[PDB]
């Protein structure tokens, strides 16, 4: 049994920042990359970036290079993603997925979402 | 060795008739009543009819009266011929020859 | 690393294997004083040649091939001319199957030789005719290879003499076939004893489209003899 | 890279093109309206472990397609496609089914 | 069905000759146990019922004079009258009774001159 | 479904020999000829016999078991069992039969009584019903050295030939009749024939068949 | 002459008797024997031939896609590929083999077996598997960690392409219900598959089976395969 448990929903005034989390349990952490997604309601999904919890090395989409930051925590088995400089266009649901052992970016396991 | 039967009759079409052949001069339940090729075999027998005369002819036998009846339902005007009985001969179960003939009706 | 039989030569062998169909070698017949004794010819010096057939094409969607060995050689050469006007023969064969792929292909073939392979037509009551069996030099194609086109099994089809061509390990197979028949000599234009059949169990693949990966079959009549055609008086 | 979703809605041979060739390397995802996503097809021909057999995928050089034989009650969910040839990863549009 | 056709088709002869007449059958009429061809020969004088002359194609009925003896083989049949007389005017019949249904011959009427 | 287990100990390999595998007297042909009419023709009375060719690919219980091999060599050992039936007397008669064996190249009879049943050059057996049943062994009568079970070829040298029929494979039918010639009008005589293939030799095993049969002349699935 | 009396059981007809018979044609010489190659004398020469099994025990696998299991580069590092229940009489991978069609005619069987796997990927591809055998006592393992503590081999198919696993002893009968859990041969993934950028990412396995030289059969009955 593999579970990806995200936090609840919240909102913020424009100009502030906010932080989320995707706590993973049921498998071996620090082997699988942790990707992050964005779904504006009424539209398709969109890729943000990932974090490598083994080596703490990240890689972002070019559109979301200055908005989001991506960290990882080995002790509590939790992946965080903190936004910055929120506007009205940064209101969507936010997903987290697990990659593959061979780093192939297949997305068998998902989260439930966090509305902003 | 004499086969006496009904004399002569002719009706209008739509009426069923009956012809009876009285056999005398030989012992009964040993021969097969032909009709000139339906047989009756005279010993609790049903007999095999012809295919063309299958629905037209229907017949039975009376062992005590020594007669061989024959019914013909739904007569037409094509029936202007002579229908009568032959004694036949039945040895082992095979149908045999055609020995003595009837009078004529 | 080669093998040479008379006129033709094959330089293509990786290693040598000599499958024997049932433990025996093709050999001449003993005590033939009662079977059409007319001094049989023994044309062993003039017929033993590798008649290399055409190259067939193995893709992903392929499903098998089959030849019939007295039939595929009826119209070729010194065997194909001796098979008319000699009316009886007795021979055994030697088959060399060899595909050729690189170190990036993958797959597996089953090279089996089936004695008296009576075929059967799918989902009808009409037995097949002369033009569905006697193909000749071009072979055929399995319609339903999983049942070997006669209702039997392919999983149990290793009871016949067989070898494997696993493209990771090797690319060659060699079967030697003796005379497998009830009668001592047989009629060559209407009866076919053996049936060579190659079947891809695991289909091939690569990143690009499926390659041609050609397969080449070479047949050689080993110890052949026909009747006698020239007599004293 | 840009990918297009060739039908926009369907009321079942839905397909998708691409800007370039992607050499297979395409997945098919389905999103239930509750908010759960699971994949169906990966590497344009295989199937996931735990999907019913009706779904099937077809492949080409650059123009790929999903194929369903028979429909179903809770089959009605929008279908996405993903390329993984080169970063960044681009999804499709989706067919509200 | 076995058809019984007759070839001479109502011959007309004089008194004192020796006459025969053909009867054709479509197939074999040999009974196996008997090894005897089932064939009956009749004679109907005008105004009365027919009468059995020869049965089994070669056996004379008791009560028949010796001028009536005819026999053939194959699928062709005949009856031979030794002496044609002025009282033998009839339509002669040949019958097979080997297989149901039993069919009669064509009928050969004798004309006495 | 109760799942039970027991330790099995056994020695010796003599129940898997080919001689012990292909035996034990399977029924091959059961057909009865009966009488219901008080009178019959003289042509129906010449059709009170039967015949059956001894090509034994009739019952698929033994056909599938026989097609594990390619060439076979054996002999027959026929056994003919005869019982009687009804439809005011209830006791059954005691009557004599004949079972003539016609090999290849001899003429089979076309009638119940014909000069073929009296020919001395074929082995006829005369048995009653109130005896133990008749038994005849029939030797190996192919002209090859083995019976070809599967034959990959055509019969004659022409286009329109039957596929997969070996002309040198048949043995030759046997014919059974009642010799009493009196037409028992209310009875029914039933004849059961058995075969025990013995002195078995077998060559070249084959994979067994999975899909069901579709004809008795070929393998069409 | 000699005085005789009849026993009870005189004139009966067993179908399983061995007595002589009256010859139909005395003084008839059959055609003499010829050396036809490949004579079988015993039906244990047929069950000792290797013959492939149906590893792919999923449902709606139609055709000759049952004879192989596909492993790909997008697979997980700890999951099972297959398991073979060692039941000859039951449905599964060993029903339609060569050892499971001859032993339908006989009731009791007991002997040792011999399995053989074969990897059919490209020449470049590597990786490791693990092949666990479970005796008839214990149950089938579900994780790789609990499966390692049994009897296992760690098979590296980058160097070899065939392995051989010896099954120690199986036995079975029909018990008029049916026995079960005679053993399992399960296979887990050890490392992920490694292919270059030119070979395909999908590889396949093929499994074989053949009885050893101490297999045995007894009490012949009739097969239910065609009835």
């Amino acid at each position: 049994q593999v579970q990806l448990q995200q936090s609840g929903t919240e909102l913020a005034k424009p100009g502030a920042s906010v932080k989320m989390s995707c706590k993973a349990s049921g498998y071996t952490f620090t082997n699988y990359w942790m990707h992050w997604f964005k779904q504006r309601p009424g539209q398709g999904l969109e890729w943000i970036g990932y974090v490598n919890p083994n080596t703490d090395y990240t890689d972002y989409n070019h559109k979301f290079k200055d908005k989001a930051t991506l960290t990882a925590d080995k002790s509590s088995s939790t992946a965080y993603m903190q936004l910055s400089s929120l506007t009205s266009e940064d209101s969507a649901v936010y997903f987290c997925a697990r990659g593959t052992f061979g780093n192939y970016a297949s997305f068998a396991y998902w989260g439930q979402g966090t509305l902003v | 060795v004499q086969l006496q039967q009904s004399g002569a009759e002719l009706v209008r079409p739509g009426v069923s008739v009956k012809i009876s052949c009285k056999g005398s001069g030989y012992i009964f339940t040993d021969y097969v009543m032909h009709w000139v090729i339906g047989v009756i075999s005279t010993y609790y027998g049903d007999g095999s009819y012809n295919q063309k005369f299958k629905g037209k002819a229907t017949m039975t036998v009376d062992k005590s009266s020594s007669t061989a009846y024959m019914e013909l339902a739904r007569l037409t005007s094509e029936d202007s011929a002579i229908y009568y009985c032959v004694r036949g001969e039945n040895y082992y179960g095979v149908s045999g020859t055609m020995d003595y003939w009837g009078q004529g009706t | 690393l080669q093998l040479k039989l008379g006129n033709s030569a094959i330089v293509t062998q990786e290693a040598a294997n000599y499958c024997c169909a049932y433990g025996e070698w093709p050999n001449y017949l003993p005590d033939h004083e009662a079977v059409a004794i007319d001094k049989p010819t023994q044309p062993e010096t003039a017929t033993d040649r590798f008649y290399t057939l055409k190259s067939v094409k193995w893709e992903t969607g392929s499903t098998g091939w089959w030849w019939k060995l007295p039939d595929a050689l009826n119209n070729i050469g010194m065997f194909g001319q001796n098979v008319q006007h000699h009316y009886l023969y007795r021979s055994g064969f030697l088959i060399h199957v060899q595909c050729n792929a690189t170190k990036f292909h993958q797959g597996a073939l089953l090279v089996v030789a089936i004695p008296e392979h009576q075929r059967g037509a799918h989902n009808t009551n009409t037995s097949p005719g002369f033009d569905d069996i006697m193909k000749g030099e071009e072979g055929g194609t399995f319609n339903h290879p999983y049942v070997l086109d006669d209702g039997t099994s392919l999983a149990c089809a290793t009871i016949f003499p067989h070898q494997w061509i696993n493209l990771r390990t090797n690319n060659s197979a060699t079967i030697v076939l003796p005379w497998m028949n009830a009668a001592p000599m047989d009629f060559p234009l209407r009866h076919n004893q053996w049936t060579l059949a190659i079947i891809p169990v695991v289909p091939l693949g690569t990143r690009t489209t499926s390659s041609m990966v050609p397969i080449t079959v070479s047949i050689a009549p080993m110890c052949c003899e026909f009747n006698g055609l020239r007599h004293a008086i | 890279i840009q990918m297009i979703q060739s039908p926009s809605s369907m009321f079942v041979s839905l397909s998708c093109r691409a800007s370039q060739d992607i050499r297979g390397n395409l997945d098919w995802y389905q999103q239930k309206p509750g908010g759960t996503i699971k994949l169906l097809i990966y590497s344009t021909s295989n199937l996931n472990s735990g999907v019913p057999s009706r779904f099937s995928g077809s492949g080409s050089g650059s123009d790929y397609s999903l194929t369903i034989s028979s429909l179903e009650s809770e089959d009605f969910a929008d279908y996405y496609c993903l390329q993984r040839n080169a970063y960044p990863l681009t999804f499709g549009g989706g067919t509200k089914l | 069905d076995i058809v019984m056709s007759q070839s001479p088709s109502s011959l007309a002869v004089s008194v004192g000759e020796k006459v025969t007449m053909s009867c054709k059958s479509s197939q074999s009429l040999l009974y196996s146990n008997n090894q005897k061809n089932y064939l009956a020969w009749y004679q109907q004088k005008p105004g009365q019922s027919p009468q059995l002359l020869i049965y089994w194609a070669s056996t004379r009925e008791s009560g028949v004079p010796d001028r009536f003896t005819g026999s053939e083989s194959g699928t062709d049949f005949t009856l031979t009258i030794s002496s044609v007389k002025a009282e033998d005017l009839a339509v002669f019949y040949c019958q097979q009774y080997y297989n149901y249904p039993w069919t009669f011959g064509g009928g050969t009427k004798l004309e006495i001159k | 479904a109760i799942q039970t287990r027991t330790v099995i100990n056994q020695h010796g390999v003599s129940e898997t020999l080919v001689e012990n595998f292909l035996s034990r007297a399977a029924l091959v042909s059961k057909r009865s000829f009966e009488y219901k009419d008080h009178t019959s023709s003289a042509a129906q009375a010449d059709k009170n016999f039967f015949k059956w060719t001894i090509n034994t690919r009739s019952f698929v219980q033994l056909r599938r078991k026989l097609e594990l091999f390619t060439y076979l060599r054996f002999d027959a050992e026929i056994t003919i069992l005869t019982t009687v039936a009804v439809n005011t007397y209830v006791g059954l008669p005691d009557l004599t039969l004949q079972a003539m064996f016609v090999p290849t190249g001899a003429l089979t009879p076309e009638k119940q009584d014909s000069f073929h049943w009296q020919s001395g050059s074929n082995a006829s057996v005369f048995f009653k019903i109130s005896d133990p049943p008749a038994r005849i062994t029939i030797p190996f009568m192919c002209i090859n050295s083995a019976y070809s079970v599967f034959y990959d070829g055509f019969a004659g040298f022409e286009k329109n030939g039957l596929y997969g029929i070996n002309p040198a494979d048949t043995i030759g039918n046997l014919c059974v009749r009642i010799v009493n010639e009196h037409q028992p009008v209310g009875f029914t005589v039933t004849v059961r024939v058995y075969m025990k293939p013995k002195h078995i030799k077998a060559w070249a095993p084959r994979p067994p068949r999975t899909l069901p049969y579709m004809s008795i002349a070929n393998a069409n699935y | 002459g000699v005085p005789t009396y009849l026993l009870p059981g005189s004139g009966q007809f067993l179908t399983t008797d061995d007595h002589s018979s009256a010859p139909a044609l005395p003084c008839f010489n059959p055609t003499p024997e010829m050396h036809i190659p490949g004579q079988v004398r015993n039906m244990l020469e047929v069950v000792q031939v290797e013959s492939m099994m149906e590893i792919n025990n999923t449902e709606s696998a139609v055709g000759m896609e049952r004879l192989k299991v596909d492993i790909s580069a997008l697979t997980d590092v700890d999951q099972l590929l297959f398991n073979i229940p060692l039941d000859i009489q039951l449905d599964g991978p060993l029903r339609n083999t060569l050892v499971g069609n001859i032993s339908r005619y006989y009731t009791h069987w007991s002997g040792s077996l011999e399995m053989t796997f074969m990897f059919c990927g490209s020449f470049m591809a590597t990786g490791k598997l693990i092949l666990c055998y479970t005796p008839p006592g214990g149950s089938c393992p579900t994780t790789r960690e609990t499966a390692m503590l049994g009897t296992h081999i760690v098979w590296d198919f980058g160097l070899q392409s065939s392995v051989t696993l010896i099954i120690p002893w199986i036995s079975g009968s029909h018990y008029r219900s049916t026995n079960a859990n005679v053993g399992y041969v399960t296979c887990f993934m050890q490392t992920n598959l490694i292919v270059p950028s030119e070979s395909s990412d999908t590889c396949s396995l093929i499994g074989f089976i053949a009885a050893k030289d101490d297999f045995s059969l007894r009490l012949m009955r009739d097969s239910p395969d065609i009835g």
